[PDB]
RNA sequence: GACAAUGGUAGGAGAGCGUUCUAAGGGCGUUGAAGCAUGAUCGUAAGGACAUGUGGAGCGCUUAGAAGUGAGAAUGCCGGUG
RNA sequence: AAGCAGUAAAUGUGGAGCCGUAGCGAAAGCGAGUCUGAAUAGGGCGUUUAGUAUUUGGUCGUAGACCCGAAACCAGGUGAU
RNA sequence: AGGACGACAUUAGACGAAUCAUCUGGAAAGAUGAAUCAAAGAAGGUAAUAAUCCUGUAGUCGAAAAUGUUGUCUCUCUUGAGUGGAUCCUGAGUACGACGGAGCACGUGAAAUUCCGUCGGAAUCUGGGAGGACCAUCUCCUAAGGCUAAAUACUCUCUAGUGACCGAUAGUGAACCAGUACCGUGAGGGAAAGGUGAAAAGCACCCCGGAAGGGGAGUGAAAUAGAACCUGAAACCGUGUGCU
């Protein structure tokens, strides 16, 4: 699917569980954001995580 | 494989000198404005598992 | 000679084989009486509880619990020592490889069962309050 | 000449250890290779062929069951191994017991050192004819002699081996006892 | 040698017959093995022999060992035949 | 016991260990006595110490567990001639 | 990290000891006599049951060429420790915390050690972590970069060999020209079928019949051994008869 650029976040896969514990399959996703980043041979747009765009990148 | 050990029958019983196993007393665990005085203070005293279930419940403490 | 052989007399039995004949006597139920739950290849209940009424340890109450530091101790009583001739200071080295102690656990107490009759000079880890007296009444000392 | 000592060869023997060492030995050396196919095994099945009630026929649920022609043994054979073991004084006593049932038989027979340069059976089979040995014979000797396995190892019903060696088995099966100066001294070393 | 005892299901105890294979000993066989057919034989039972025909090459006995160990009935499976 | 050696032999070496020789008590811990309790005062369990390794037989537990048998339930595919 | 340097192993093979006569027999290996070999008495065949008839076995010998492994010689590579201490370096959105999960024998529990998604977010040798909440003193260690052989698991396959394993309803579903007749639109399911004789010597010829099939006569030790071929049983189907 999709993951991010910079560093490699993809979403996991757990248990959701109810008060009783009834547990079911769910998703945990990653907070990507389609960010224009500054790739020499082109300016691109791609997925990036909100964890890395805080403190170091180019726009 | 191992026979395995009953796990909560090892938490409620030690064995004796000839073998035979010292339980504990039930009854004594609440509701106590209920029973006198004396039938209080004799269910304070451990006494040993009957020839009956000695017959039934035997092999879960093989390794006892 | 292997062409006249003889277990030992009482060593070796017939096994007893069921569902073969009605002259036998297990030929037919095998043993197992009329049609029930105890007569189904399978089995019966599980030992102890029964799905019935409330098993017997389940019906007690718990009791103590297990100290982790448990120390447990090689028990030596007085008469294991008279093996030992006069003199011959004793110690857990000399009685594990006598042949008296096996284990040393967490080391080895000096128990008052018995009589001395014996001048040793037994080093141990722990004695007795009543082996003390019987390994210095007949004259000798102990370290510990 | 002549070379024993009462401990073990004036030992009494012992017929039930020697019955055990006896049958010990021989069933460790079945190999227990044999197996057969059972439900799970045999190709197959997984249908149900009649569709049960609605069929005058009985109710069957697959095509390998043990009734079957052609499928599903119940109990059958499976690969197990047989040997067992048993305490280390029987072992030796059952040894001292076959040695002193050939001594008692009159059996044991010893002999200064063989003396065989270059293998051949001629002179081997002359040598036990000289000592007027039965066909069954056991030619000990103290460590492995390359000219005496050599020879005497092509004849019926000689066996040859070493003071380290002996089984219970191949004693009280032998007739004789052929044994050297040193092979004696050494058992009796060994054992006793 | 005298006295008594001996019906039996479920099931509990004991002693045994027979089948295939293995070890060791001792045997039989083209002057005819096993199998298979008949017989008016022996044993308290399971079962064991012998004679004749056939057949066409293997097979018992003793003492121990190990089991895919003995079937009239499962609207049992397969084959044959009413 | 595994390991080592050796005919996948059967046979030596190996003693980590494991059962027993002492119990009692939730435990600290005392020791043929201990635990309770103010206290042998009495009572409970002991001092009953011959066990241990291998193996034939009976029974039980974990494995489908004496044999045959559902109405179904889940997973992956094959089907609109 | 690339190359050059003689011994072994595999892939065909060769040599390989020692027996003759009589009886029964269609046939000798069997029985009866004598005799030999053996580092070879494993096994199979041979007209029956062979250490000495054949193929073999114990032992020894062999390789143009391809491969594998291996020893030495080259071919490379390549300055190793001890002191001194000013000061500088020692893996950062990392460690860790809160929320939601998972994983640890350990079910959120007093839960340490370890991973994930979202947010917040350290120190720099006086540093940083662990010793089952947590704190202090002691002891052991130095995360947030990576590589690595042996002991270990399994067998489509090749080379030898073993079995108190089956012996054609058994053993592979398949000893047969089987995953095939077939059966289904399809995925897929699945059988049943062994044996003449030592050697085809597998019936020249005559007779009845259109042929099939016989009856002879020949082959054979045997033809109720004639290819619907070892043996040939029970159910079942007949023909004759002793008593009723």
């Amino acid at each position: 699917g999709k993951q991010c650029f910079v560093t490699g976040r993809k979403a996991s896969t757990g248990n959701r569980r109810s008060h009783a514990l009834n547990s079911t399959k769910r998703r945990w996703n990653a907070n990507l954001q389609k960010v224009r980043i500054l790739v020499d041979g082109k300016p691109k747009k791609v997925w990036v995580s909100a964890r890395a765009l805080k403190s170091g990148k180019v726009t | 494989p191992k026979m395995k050990t009953h796990r909560g029958a090892a938490k409620r019983v030690k064995r004796t000198a000839s073998g035979q196993l010292k339980r504990s007393r039930a009854f004594t665990s609440h509701l106590f404005a209920n029973k006198s005085t004396k039938q209080k203070r004799q269910l304070r005293k451990a006494r040993l598992v009957s020839k009956s279930d000695m017959k039934r419940v035997k092999q879960l403490l093989a390794y006892k | 000679k292997l062409h006249e052989l003889k277990p030992a007399e009482g060593s070796r039995k017939e096994r007893n084989r069921v569902g073969r004949g009605v002259a036998t006597g297990n030929g037919k139920t095998s043993g197992r009486g009329h049609k029930g739950q105890k007569a189904r290849s399978g089995g019966g209940v599980r030992p102890g509880f029964e799905g019935g009424q409330l098993p017997l340890f389940r019906r007690l109450p718990k009791r103590g619990f297990t100290n982790i530091n448990r120390k447990e101790y090689a028990i030596v009583n007085l008469d294991q020592l008279n093996k030992f001739e006069d003199g011959t200071e004793v110690t857990p080295a000399l009685l594990v490889e006598s042949g008296v102690v096996k284990n040393e656990k967490s080391g080895i107490k000096i128990l008052g069962n018995g009589s001395l009759d014996k001048k040793l000079t037994v080093k141990a880890h722990k004695f007795s309050a009543s082996a003390a007296e019987a390994i210095d009444a007949k004259g000798g000392a102990h370290e510990v | 000449s002549i070379e024993l000592s009462d401990a073990v060869f004036g030992i009494e023997p012992n017929n039930s250890v020697l019955f055990e060492a006896i049958n010990l030995q021989r069933a460790s050396l079945r190999q227990g290779t044999h197996a057969v196919k059972n439900r799970s095994a045999v190709s197959g099945g997984g249908r149900k062929p009649w569709k049960q009630k609605g069929t005058g026929r009985a109710r069957q649920g697959t095509i390998r069951a043990p009734q079957w022609r052609g499928g599903g043994i119940v109990f059958g054979p499976t690969p197990r191994s047989y040997a067992y073991k048993m305490p280390k004084k029987m072992r030796r006593l059952a040894l001292r017991s076959a040695l002193s049932f050939k001594v008692q038989e009159n059996g044991l027979t010893v002999v200064d050192a063989f003396n065989f340069e270059a293998p051949k059976t001629k002179e081997f089979k002359n040598v036990l004819s000289t000592l007027e040995q039965p066909k069954k014979v056991l030619v000990v000797t103290e460590n492995e002699d390359v000219n005496v396995e050599l020879s005497a190892r092509n004849i019926p019903g000689v066996q040859v081996t070493t003071a380290q060696g002996l089984n219970v088995l191949d004693i009280t099966n032998a007739d004789s006892l052929v044994i050297t100066e040193a092979a004696a001294k050494k058992v009796e070393e060994v054992l006793g």
